[PDB]
RNA sequence: GUCAAGUAAUGAAGCGCACAUGGUGGAUGCCUUGGCAGUCAGAGGCGAUGAAAGACGUGACAGCCUGCGAUAAGCUUCGGGGAGGCGGCAAUAUCCUGUGAUCCGGAGAUUUCUGAAUGGGGAAACCCACUUACCAUAAGGUAGGUAUCUUG
RNA sequence: UGAAAUAGAACCUGAAACCGUGUGCGUACAAGCAGUAGGAGCCUCAAUUUAUUGGGGUGACUGCGUACCUUUUGUAUAAU
RNA sequence: CCACUGUCGUUGAAAAGCCAGGGGAUGACUUGUGGAUAGGGGUGAAAGGCUAAUCAAACUCGGUGAUAGCUGGUUCUCCC
RNA sequence: GGCUCAAACUAGGAGCCGAAGCUGCGGAUUUGAAACUUGUUUUCAAGUGGUAGGGGAGCGUUGUGUAAGCCUGUGAAGGUGUGUCGUAAGGCAUGCUGGAGGUAUCACAAGAGCGAAUGCUGACGUGAGUAACGAUAAUGCGAGUGAAAAGCUCGCACGCCGGAAGAUCAAGGGUUCCAGUCCAACGUUAAUCGGGGCUGGGUGAGUCGACCCCUAAGGCGAGGCCGAAAGGCGUAGUCG
């Protein structure tokens, strides 16, 4: 049956990208979080 | 200063689990069974040591019935015959008599029979 | 003296295995290999390679009749366990082992 | 269902004790000596005196 | 020697216990390249001269890591040093080196693209421009300029 | 080769659970927490002027004997 | 597109299916792509339904080592 | 079991069995009492079942000092046997393994002792060589190659789909595409085969699509309005 993960790749691009994230004083807070952490994947 | 418990740990289970030797399955191997089966395995001796006190002066009682009735008398009476002659023999000597000495055992038979 | 032959790290369970090392063990190596030649068992072509390789060893290393040879003693045993997931109903995963096995034999007379 | 204890290694091979290997009758063909399995032809053609190939 | 009556021993499909010898497994012990808590000092910022963080490249050599940026494991210079060397996995080849290499310290040059990202836009590492000067004659190349706000 | 290779690359040491092989003894007429107290026989080392003791392995046969923890007035408990 | 009945399946082929039947099938229809509404909030032809296999108050992180008159567990030895 | 002038009952008598009770023998220990008097010695008397719990005495482990000591390649720690000593925790010696450390004694400090917590991690059992091998569209044989062929290739025959189980895309994926080579792992079996490993190759546009021009919903939004801050809204526009 239709599973909960239906990939659009525009639509990943404008609700998690990077260009979404650096938008809101919160997702740039995200970056910031996820740059203190290191992660090797900022944004999808 | 950190301990590590695996050179005590080790060796006190080597002591239960030697001397759970020879011990049937799991109470031979794994230290949780062999424990237990050491535990009830004195306890059991305890109780032996006990209990054997009164088994051997069973089969002593048995073997002397057994001689004082080959020369035609009791064990109750024959008790009775060696405390009225005032004979303080023992009963496991008694018995030891009776089984490896019959003509000894017939001696001592005769002198209860003359006490009673 | 006994000549010994290895095969480490055979794909198959040792309790497999074990049943046509039961049946060789002891005999001629004229009528173990018979043995290993016809049986239906996937465990025989091990026990057969690991066999000619003993009778190999003894007859080019140590210089051996080996007419006069013998299994003198063979055991399989236990090699490393290969570990794969096996999905099943309802998002459930089991483990499997995949078994292999260590087959030596010494051959003497 | 299922056992309420786990089963001994000794009645575990108790159990095995009827597991063996199967072992083949085997004979000499008469033209060729070669040993092959009993009512079976040998492995290059043989049997009972007879070709195959 | 027959018969009768009575009574031993021997058995192992397999299994148990002990010992011997292995397999598996990776505890223990020893070890350390990594952490943890402080002391005494220093410093407390980086960025429109483009940061932090990245993407893509870059080698004689396929990948990754490290460095570096189309001048791309590096270029110039100033000092140190004195025999080896061309970063690691990780060697191989062509080679460099007393005409002083590799290496270390100071300074400089170069420094793609994204990102405050700032010429406009955008699903970051992309798309689309305007303009000044020069060169080319074709369909371009080089060097710049072009965000917003505040204060003058 | 190496001092060493059951230091051979899954590589120091290499425990236990678990799984083999070998040797000795026991086990196919007998009912249960699998031990314990006795106890025959066998096997094996030593002595000993030579089948007797001592040590080790096994254990026919007899008596007794319903795990452990927790929690309970109270548990073999068919309670955890 | 849906999901009325039954068998099967229930450590499934499947964390909701298959098979045989069943309903709507020009409409208050189905469906693609993009967008909007966000947690005491949304949305709801209303079942407290749905809001990423999570819903009488989502998820993640934080307050936080919440609190727990409750349950479990609590590790060497001997003497009084 | 079996029992009938009992092996039942009543009333008496004499023997004996019978407990970890009492006695005997040996040993330990608590308290008190007496004396060489902080165990220095001997005794004596009364004691020594124990949950919750109170009191007393110790064992071992890691680390610091003692210790620039002492031990240790003539073999440390650890492992694994054996012998021996102590009431116990445990100590001591030693064979084998091991191959570089350990630590007396007395103090001192604890990440100081595990069988349970449906405890946590890893390893490995039992179930058991049991269930299953994922649509009942289906296979047979001959050749080839190969270590090996039911499954690969080729051939003949058979069967299945055919508003698909054929073909073209979008979305999503990203090399899976093609050739050669390999068969450990992966593939629910084998595999010489593969969407597996390895090495090479392969995607060619003025017209197809994107980009681009344009706008929808809906975003963002010089100035503007609003709001403790953060921010919210909104014109021109600019994206989409
Ligand atoms: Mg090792
Ligand atoms: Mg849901």
């Amino acid at each position: 049956m239709k599973r909960t993960f239906q990939p659009s790749v525009i639509k990943r691009k404008r609700t998690h990208g990077f260009r979404a994230r650096m938008a809101t004083k919160k997702g740039r807070q995200v970056l910031a979080r996820r740059r203190a952490k290191g992660r090797h994947r900022l944004t999808v | 200063a950190r301990v590590k418990r695996g050179v005590q740990a080790n060796r006190r289970h080597k002591k239960i689990l030697k001397r759970a030797k020879g011990y049937y399955g799991a109470r031979s191997r794994v230290y949780r069974v062999a424990v237990q089966a050491v535990t009830k395995a004195g306890q059991y001796a305890y109780r032996d040591r006990r209990n054997k006190k009164r088994t051997f002066r069973r089969l002593w009682i048995a073997r002397i019935n057994a001689g004082a009735r080959l020369n035609g008398l009791s064990y109750s009476r024959f008790i009775n015959g060696m405390k009225k002659a005032n004979i303080t023999i023992d009963r496991r000597v008694l018995a030891d008599i009776a089984m490896h000495d019959a003509a000894t055992f017939g001696a001592l038979v005769e002198k209860a029979k003359a006490e009673l | 003296m006994e000549v010994t032959a290895k095969l480490r790290g055979a794909a198959i369970s040792a309790q497999k295995v074990r049943l046509v090392a039961d049946e060789v063990r002891g005999k001629s190596i004229e009528r173990a290999l018979d043995i290993l030649t016809y049986s239906n068992k996937k465990g025989a072509v091990f026990v057969k390679k690991c066999l000619n390789s003993a009778i190999a060893n003894a007859e080019h290393n140590h210089g051996l009749d080996i007419d006069g040879l013998k299994v003198a003693t063979i055991y399989v045993d236990e090699g490393i366990t290969l570990k794969r997931i096996l999905p099943r109903a309802k998002g459930r995963a089991d483990r499997i082992s995949k078994r292999t096995c260590h087959i030596t034999i010494k051959v003497g007379e | 269902a299922v056992q309420k204890s786990r089963k001994s290694r000794s009645r575990r091979d108790m159990r095995r004790s009827h597991h063996h290997m199967t072992v083949a009758e085997l004979s000499v063909d008469a033209t060729t000596g070669e040993k092959h399995r009993r009512h079976h032809m040998t492995k290059d053609g043989f049997y009972r005196g007879r070709q195959l190939f």
